[PDB]
């Protein structure tokens, strides 16, 4: 959240919030409408959104095939679970203002977990990513916001 | 370190839904009380000193506490006791921004046991912080005053 | 920080005695199992991930423990538990090649009071040491499967 | 202990022995069986090693003398004492495969101890060091290791 | 207090007392009698000092003025009670030998206490100069001891 | 941090008097066994080493204390007790010039948990200073050797 991002940066100096931030956050709760507007018809679209899952797989056949991690439908199946969890994260980075919730929520350490679990992060990084493409074209240029949020998650992946 | 909107979220993480109508609720809500809290904190900003010194004059000053016996009564302690109110008032403020008490227990709360155990009293230290309510919300308002109001409340609970 | 050897040698020092037949017959039996640790030690050095993998998969993965509201749900808290398992598989390595648990009551244990401090379970540890007792035999055999046995269940039962 | 030396070295670095570390603790443990044997033999003539003190006597009567450390039959005695105590050392080293447990049992703090007591430190360096004449001569060349320990010895005293 | 610095100063150091600074103690001690002697005409004097305030207010007559911190008869008193303090920490220094008891209780943090009071802190730097002027002729030169104490004082404020 | 003459003006600060009779009396009484005080400081710091040499052969060595099974048996263990008796001495001296003992509730007491935690027996260390009391007298006098007295029997009061 911008909210908690800005008051940590200013007690971490043991001041007050700086006019400049009070306006930042002043912007943020004059675009909560619009914000919420997005969160909400992404939830809305989400399964649409996660299996769409297929362009990964087109362009990422290696993942599903033996040998690959994602290997049989139940794997499969799992993998598309992972690419809700981080459409979750996207819509409550989406509603707070900024990346707080999917870094804490997923990023912290990921490259851990998928290197122990042996899941390729480039291939989370195109799910994810896919998962953008569809959601971009799910929304009317509100699209910028969630772009970056999508784009943030890609690349923090790796 | 959270506040209502990060509050609404970890409400709806640890159940792994996406946020439901009632989420979206509160959420709106906040978003209704921002620019009240934005303005309110660049108030008590502007004035932290002024607010120190009336709940000081207000309920410390010319009384034991201040005199030799006293907790407050050397200059070094004066300086102390003047700096835990900047502090209660700075996370009051922190906290009122955010909408939710719990960096009150993080950062400030995890100090009973402290003052007691260096004889810091905690009855002058409670009518302190009220007076800091009682001065910030007659300089603020009765909405921003408030809800400065429950969290100066929270910390006088933390405290007792 | 002892072992096999240095255990003999101190229990030969406090009573202030050169080591007897007794001492040299249990250096015998930890020179005899020398050989048999060395390898073990290589062999679990070698493997470590695919252990580590084979335990989390084993006693952890597809339950509640690592869905929301489980305590290795968040990426973060998977990294801290498999981080967890990782130490305790190269101090029972440790403990192993050494011939005596007091590493373990020294270095990882000296624990139980701080997992319950911060909601870490104890039981899904315990059934996750203990798978990796059962991969890591299973993988090394009978012999030095129970030899890691020994000080996995140590820590178990420091941790219980 | 060589085992627990390089198991305190390796944890430093939060690492699994290497195969070089296994291979030297694998020399130890074949090397187990004529370690032992020096250890008992050693053992077997303490009584000779530590009374022929008349080397370090012979070559350092100050000690001895009025005004000496150790004048008297009580002090000598001590004196005496202490030497055993370090040829114990020896053998527990020996048998450990490094210095471990000299260092730990009677080196650490052993000069500030002594000069307190008042006791000429080259002193006890040249005591153990006939200890490693006499060993030596009741050793045949097996004499090595054991020779490498006390003159770690009589070098980290002073 | 001379006796707390040196033993502070040479613990900090983990060693004895050197012989300079116990003779620095020595010529403390016996310099003793003329000191409470100082303390005790200090003390005596303590409302004449004090009062004649006066000539800090002639110097100084924007802090009794209105807008000024010591506006009104009850301002001006509480002003006169903070310099009956500092005159007797004065007291409390020259028994002590040095300005220990005048920094702990007096001192430590007093530029953060004006500073919320709105005090100017000049205007106590010139009150206890003027305390010293009357003070000084009080004593007869005996004056530099106390001299050096006030000087410390109104030094140390701002 | 106090002592004698700053306990008095403290004595006088709570309060909020200026020094009375009275603090002038004990000022005075300090002042008159100042010279004392310089003195034995002087000695006891020429001295100290063959002041903690006496105390150790007097109640330590040839005992079971230092031998095998003994808490300062091995030669860590023996330069650690030795240097416990140094600062002993050492803010003994210091107390004594001050004039007051809280200089040893301040940096040296605040002790006998560590002790029983770590095995360090508190008999023979009472023993221990108190025989640094015996000889410290001895080799200073009867005036001087009586106010060390006083804080080395504090200590032995702290410790037990
Ligand atoms: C899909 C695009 C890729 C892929 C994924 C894959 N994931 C797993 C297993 C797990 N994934 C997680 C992930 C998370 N946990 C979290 O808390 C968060 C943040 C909210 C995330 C992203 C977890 C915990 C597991 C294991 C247990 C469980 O899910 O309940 C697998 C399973 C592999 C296996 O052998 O078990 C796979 C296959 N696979 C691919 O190839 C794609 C690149
Ligand atoms: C002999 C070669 C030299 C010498 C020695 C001497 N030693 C002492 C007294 C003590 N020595 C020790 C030594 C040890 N304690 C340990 O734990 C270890 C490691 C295992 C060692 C080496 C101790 C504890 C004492 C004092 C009490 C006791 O022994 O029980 C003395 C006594 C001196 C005296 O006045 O008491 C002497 C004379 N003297 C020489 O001149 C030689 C160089
Ligand atoms: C006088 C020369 C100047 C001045 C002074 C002034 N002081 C105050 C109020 C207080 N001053 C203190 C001071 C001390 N407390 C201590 O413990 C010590 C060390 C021993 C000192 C010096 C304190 C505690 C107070 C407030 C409460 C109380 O005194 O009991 C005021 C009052 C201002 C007001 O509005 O209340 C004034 C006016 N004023 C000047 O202009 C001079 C430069
Ligand atoms: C925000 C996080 C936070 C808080 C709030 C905090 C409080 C705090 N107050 C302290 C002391 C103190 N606090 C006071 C307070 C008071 N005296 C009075 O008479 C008044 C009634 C009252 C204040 C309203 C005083 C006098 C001391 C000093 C006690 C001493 O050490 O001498 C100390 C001991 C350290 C020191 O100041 O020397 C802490 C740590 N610490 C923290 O990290
Ligand atoms: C070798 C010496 C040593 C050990 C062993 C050790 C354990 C240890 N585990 C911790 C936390 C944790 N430990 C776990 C462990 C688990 N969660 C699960 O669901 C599993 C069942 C289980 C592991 C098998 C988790 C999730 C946390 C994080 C709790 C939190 O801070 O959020 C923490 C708190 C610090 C942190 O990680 O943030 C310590 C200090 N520390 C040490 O110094
Ligand atoms: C001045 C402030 C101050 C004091 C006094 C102090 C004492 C103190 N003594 C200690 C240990 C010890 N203290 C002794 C003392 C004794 N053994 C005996 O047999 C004697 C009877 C007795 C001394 C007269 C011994 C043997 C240990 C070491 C225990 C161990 O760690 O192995 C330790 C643990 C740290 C260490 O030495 O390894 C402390 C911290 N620490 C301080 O900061
Ligand atoms: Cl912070
Ligand atoms: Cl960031
Ligand atoms: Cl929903
Ligand atoms: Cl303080
Ligand atoms: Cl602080
Ligand atoms: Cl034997
Ligand atoms: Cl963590
Ligand atoms: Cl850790
Ligand atoms: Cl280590
Ligand atoms: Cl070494
Ligand atoms: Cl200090
Ligand atoms: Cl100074
Ligand atoms: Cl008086
Ligand atoms: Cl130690
Ligand atoms: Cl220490
Ligand atoms: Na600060
Ligand atoms: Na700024
Ligand atoms: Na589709
Ligand atoms: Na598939
Ligand atoms: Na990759
Ligand atoms: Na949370
Ligand atoms: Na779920
Ligand atoms: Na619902
Ligand atoms: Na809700
Ligand atoms: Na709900
Ligand atoms: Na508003
Ligand atoms: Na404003
Ligand atoms: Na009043
Ligand atoms: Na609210
Ligand atoms: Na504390
Ligand atoms: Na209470
Ligand atoms: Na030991
Ligand atoms: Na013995
Ligand atoms: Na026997
Ligand atoms: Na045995
Ligand atoms: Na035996
Ligand atoms: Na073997
Ligand atoms: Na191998
Ligand atoms: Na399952
Ligand atoms: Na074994
Ligand atoms: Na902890
Ligand atoms: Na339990
Ligand atoms: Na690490
Ligand atoms: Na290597
Ligand atoms: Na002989
Ligand atoms: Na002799
Ligand atoms: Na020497
Ligand atoms: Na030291
Ligand atoms: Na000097
Ligand atoms: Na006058
Ligand atoms: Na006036
Ligand atoms: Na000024
Ligand atoms: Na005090
Ligand atoms: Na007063
Ligand atoms: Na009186
Ligand atoms: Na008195
Ligand atoms: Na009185
Ligand atoms: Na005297
Ligand atoms: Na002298
Ligand atoms: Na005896
Ligand atoms: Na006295
Ligand atoms: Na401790
Ligand atoms: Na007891």
């Amino acid at each position: 959240s911008i909210i908690t991002k800005s008051i940590v940066n200013a007690d971490a100096e043991a001041r007050y919030l700086s006019p400049g931030e009070l306006d930042r956050i002043k912007s943020f709760v004059l675009s909560g409408q619009r914000r919420l507007r997005i969160a909400q018809i992404l939830t809305d679209n989400r399964e649409l959104i996660v299996k769409q899952g297929q362009q990964l797989f087109q362009k990422r056949p290696d993942v599903v095939s033996p040998g690959g991690n994602a290997y049989g439908e139940e794997m499969t199946a799992t993998c598309l679970r992972d690419l809700d969890y981080y459409l979750r994260l996207v819509t409550y980075g989406i509603v707070a203002g900024d990346v707080t919730p999917i870094e804490e929520i997923g990023l912290v350490g990921v490259k851990e977990m998928y290197n122990s679990l042996g899941t390729p992060i480039s291939g989370v990084a195109e799910g994810v990513r896919s998962m953008k493409n569809v959601a971009c074209s799910l929304l009317a240029g509100d699209s910028a916001e969630a772009g970056f949020y999508f784009d943030y998650t890609l690349g923090a992946m790796q | 370190m959270q506040d209502a909107i990060t509050s609404v979220i970890n409400a709806a993480d640890v159940q792994g839904r996406y946020l439901d109508d009632n989420s979206l609720d509160k959420l709106r809500g906040y978003f209704q009380t921002g620019e009240l809290r934005v303005r309110a904190s660049a108030t008590i900003a502007a004035n932290a000193a002024t607010i120190i010194k009336d709940s000081v004059a207000k309920a410390l000053l010319y009384s034991d506490i201040t005199r030799p016996g006293g907790n407050m009564y050397t200059t070094r302690r004066y300086a102390a006791c003047i700096r835990d109110l900047d502090y209660y008032l700075r996370y009051a403020t922190y906290g009122m921004l955010a909408g939710d008490p719990s960096i009150l227990d993080e950062r400030v709360l995890n100090l009973k046991e402290t003052y007691n155990s260096l004889g810091v009293p905690i009855g002058a230290t409670i009518q302190a912080v009220q007076a800091m309510k009682e001065v910030t919300s007659s300089l603020v308002g009765p909405d921003a005053g408030k809800e400065m109001g429950v969290y100066f409340d929270y910390i006088c609970s933390g405290l007792s």
